[PDB]
């Protein structure tokens, strides 16, 4: 699920002009337009920034698993933090950010929230659910077995909790295998996280053809301003640099409106990707389809680079 | 102003004095610098994710509360 | 019940001085009528935008300008406020979709919590939610969302099954804490020891393919019974 | 598991109830004969 896109922000008089003395004064006359937009472009960087905070520090606490990393027989490897690599990210926390990749006034601003924050975020959650189960999402985090916490699990479901202790072995088995084609799964699919990279492609797109739109002449003498305020006279050329300005003006008011709908779509994408780890991270939830596909047992959160990936 | 200058990913800093500590984020800056006012000069640090505690897991411990706090919260 | 009345009232109370004290507890109402203030007012001083024209006064180039070349200004200006009006539409109808979005999520929160009793972890509010109760703003609403948090936690050690009669017992709807020496069952989220007995355990299984089983004894209502 | 009074609860006459089957019921506290 997608949670947040790239914080952009536009330079009006250098977009517009390509920083030229002569019509930047000239854009004045045209009043108060992109003071909106820059508003709108801030308000979206803010409602990434709060989408990212919403989805990611829901817990008030770091929690760190223990030295001794025995379950049960459950193997969480791939999932806990790595301590060896510099990142800290567990081996498909790394599989995600390898699969997914990626001036005239554009930039973009960098997330509050990095990599690693989030992955600390992340492996704090991590460690909660393994050490505590239901606890601590609603209160003290209390200390219990992971085989007792998958025993009530199982209460809930309508399996009595016999079940797994007389088949803890087994299922430990086939929750690791599990866990191995995972991993597989993920690095032999060529679009497994297609979503996070219809989001970069969308932005980088939206950007390419902003900057691509100043070529267009919007059917002046030429695209270049330089050469206009050179070889025209004034009278015939404020027209022109009008009409060009007027242009210009439209596609960035065209971009910031498809930023601002595609904004909202990834706040409902957000809000979404919250609710989900609150009621399957920090619990069990009795949702049919909700937290995948079959009686819910616990789900597991993986960072992703604009993203969040859940182990159901 | 040139008093003080210092590296950020977002850019750099001037007019703040870099802290080895870290506290709650007061105004954000970017790539995980915060920025708030305390005995008094603008300070720009780390922002802490919270308070550290690891729980004492064990094979056969578990813990069980003793009594309650019906605590009530607002929603806007 | 009287700790429990007592704490609800002090907590209502808290609430009541929170707000009061809070210098920007409604900020998600505020930010709301913030916006729209602050459209109006964008909206509004756009009209005063030349959009290139010699002036943004209607009857003075009409004054100061022939028809022939008032009417490319006058063109000029009218398609710029046309095209001014068009975007603080199409940024109404964002903000309505928002708060529509807004809306729904909060009948369904008065739906799932006031008018029950949702399972949801974090719907009605952290911690296990008991009741929630509604409260109207002028542009919104407020839900008093009360939840059990339990405090006060006491480790102990526990087993996942106890083992008499050559059988495994497991808890009906309980846990087995051993308080060091004594085994006893008690309810997952409060501490209320109680003797094991058949009554509170169910048997499946022997001793043996349990794993973590531990040894003692279950006490049968009817053995004193005996004549 | 067999069938007794623990895992069964008794609610009206045999007659009111649409494919009713007849089976035995296992008391446990019968063979105690306390
Ligand atoms: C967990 O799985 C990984 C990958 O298969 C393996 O390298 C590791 O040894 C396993 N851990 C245990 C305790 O078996
Ligand atoms: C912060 O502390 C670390 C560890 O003592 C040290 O290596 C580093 O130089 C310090 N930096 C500053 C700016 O004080
Ligand atoms: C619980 O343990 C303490 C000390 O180990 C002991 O004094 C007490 O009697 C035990 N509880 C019961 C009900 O026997
Ligand atoms: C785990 O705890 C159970 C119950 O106290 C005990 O029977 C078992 O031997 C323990 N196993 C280990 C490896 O500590
Ligand atoms: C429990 O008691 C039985 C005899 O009643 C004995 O055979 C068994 O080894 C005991 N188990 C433990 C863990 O001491
Ligand atoms: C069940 O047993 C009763 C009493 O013996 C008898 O009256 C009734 O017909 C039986 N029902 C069936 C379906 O055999």
């Amino acid at each position: 699920l997608p949670v947040s896109m790239t914080k952009t922000s536009v330079d009006c008089t250098m977009y517009i002009c390509g920083d030229s003395t002569e019509c930047s004064n000239l854009l004045l006359q045209y009043g108060s337009f992109c003071t909106q937009l820059k508003r709108a472009l801030t308000g979206i960087a803010v409602e990434q920034d709060k989408n990212t905070q919403e989805v990611f520090a829901q817990v008030k606490q770091i929690y760190k698993t223990p030295p001794i990393k025995y379950f049960g027989g459950f193997n969480f490897s791939q999932i806990l933090p790595d301590p060896s690599k510099p990142s800290k990210r567990s081996f498909i926390e790394d599989l995600l950010f390898n699969k997914v990749t990626l001036f005239k006034g554009l930039t973009v601003l960098p997330p509050l929230l990095t990599d690693e924050m989030i992955a600390q975020y992340t492996s704090a959650l991590l460690a909660g659910t393994i050490t505590s189960g239901w606890t601590f999402g609603a209160g003290a985090a209390l200390q219990i077995p992971f085989a007792m916490q998958m025993a009530y699990r199982f209460n809930g479901i309508g399996v009595t909790q016999n079940v797994l202790y007389e088949n803890q072995k087994l299922i430990a088995n086939q929750f690791n295998s599990a866990i191995g084609k995972i991993q597989d799964s993920l690095s032999s699919t060529a679009s497994a996280l297609g979503k996070l990279q219809d989001v970069v492609n969308h932005n980088a797109q939206a950007l390419n053809t902003l900057v691509k739109q100043l070529s267009s002449k919007f059917g002046a003498i030429s695209s270049v301003l330089n050469d206009i305020f050179s070889r025209l006279d004034p009278p015939e050329a404020e027209v022109q640099i009008d009409r060009l300005i007027t242009g210009r003006l439209q596609s960035l008011q065209t971009y910031v409106t498809q930023q601002l709908i595609r904004a909202a779509e990834i706040r409902a994408s957000a809000n979404l990707a919250a609710t989900k780890m609150s009621e399957c991270v920090l619990g069990q939830s009795k949702r049919v389809d909700f937290c995948g596909k079959g009686y819910h047992l616990m789900s597991f959160p993986q960072s992703a680079p604009h993203g969040v990936v859940f182990l159901h | 102003t040139g008093s003080n200058v210092f590296q950020t990913r977002a850019g750099c800093l001037i007019g703040a004095e870099y802290v080895n500590n870290s506290y709650e984020c007061d105004i954000p800056i970017g790539a995980g610098i915060c920025a708030s006012y305390q005995t008094q000069s603008i300070i720009a640090y780390t922002m802490s994710l919270g308070a550290e505690n690891s729980v004492a897991y064990s094979n056969n411990s578990i813990a069980i509360p003793t009594n309650f706090t019906i605590s009530v919260t607002t929603e806007i | 019940q009287k700790l429990i009345a007592n704490q609800f009232n002090s907590a209502i109370g808290k609430i009541q001085d929170s707000l009061s004290s809070t210098a920007s507890a409604l900020g998600k109402l505020q930010d709301v009528v913030n916006h729209n203030a602050q459209a109006l007012n964008t909206l509004v001083k756009q009209l005063s935008s030349k959009f290139g024209a010699i002036s943004s006064v209607l009857n003075d180039i009409f004054s100061r300008l022939d028809p022939p070349e008032a009417e490319v200004q006058i063109d000029r200006l009218i398609t710029g406020r046309l095209q001014s009006l068009q975007t603080y539409v199409t940024q109404q109808l964002i903000r309505a979709a928002e708060i529509r979005a807004s809306a729904n999520l909060a009948a369904t929160k008065m739906s799932e919590c006031v008018l029950g009793q949702s399972k949801r972890v974090d719907f009605c509010g952290k911690g296990y939610h008991l009741m929630s109760f509604p409260q109207s703003a002028p542009h919104g609403v407020v839900f008093l969302h009360v939840t059990y948090v339990p405090a006060q936690e006491k480790n102990f050690t526990t087993a996942p099954a106890i083992c008499h009669d050559g059988k495994a017992h497991f808890p009906r709807e309980g846990v087995f804490v051993s308080n060091g020496t004594h085994w006893f069952v008690t309810q997952r989220n409060f501490y209320e020891p109680q003797i094991i007995t058949t009554d509170n355990t169910f048997v499946s299984g022997n001793c043996d393919v349990v794993i973590g089983i531990v040894n003692n004894t279950v006490y049968d209502p009817l053995q004193p019974e005996l004549d």
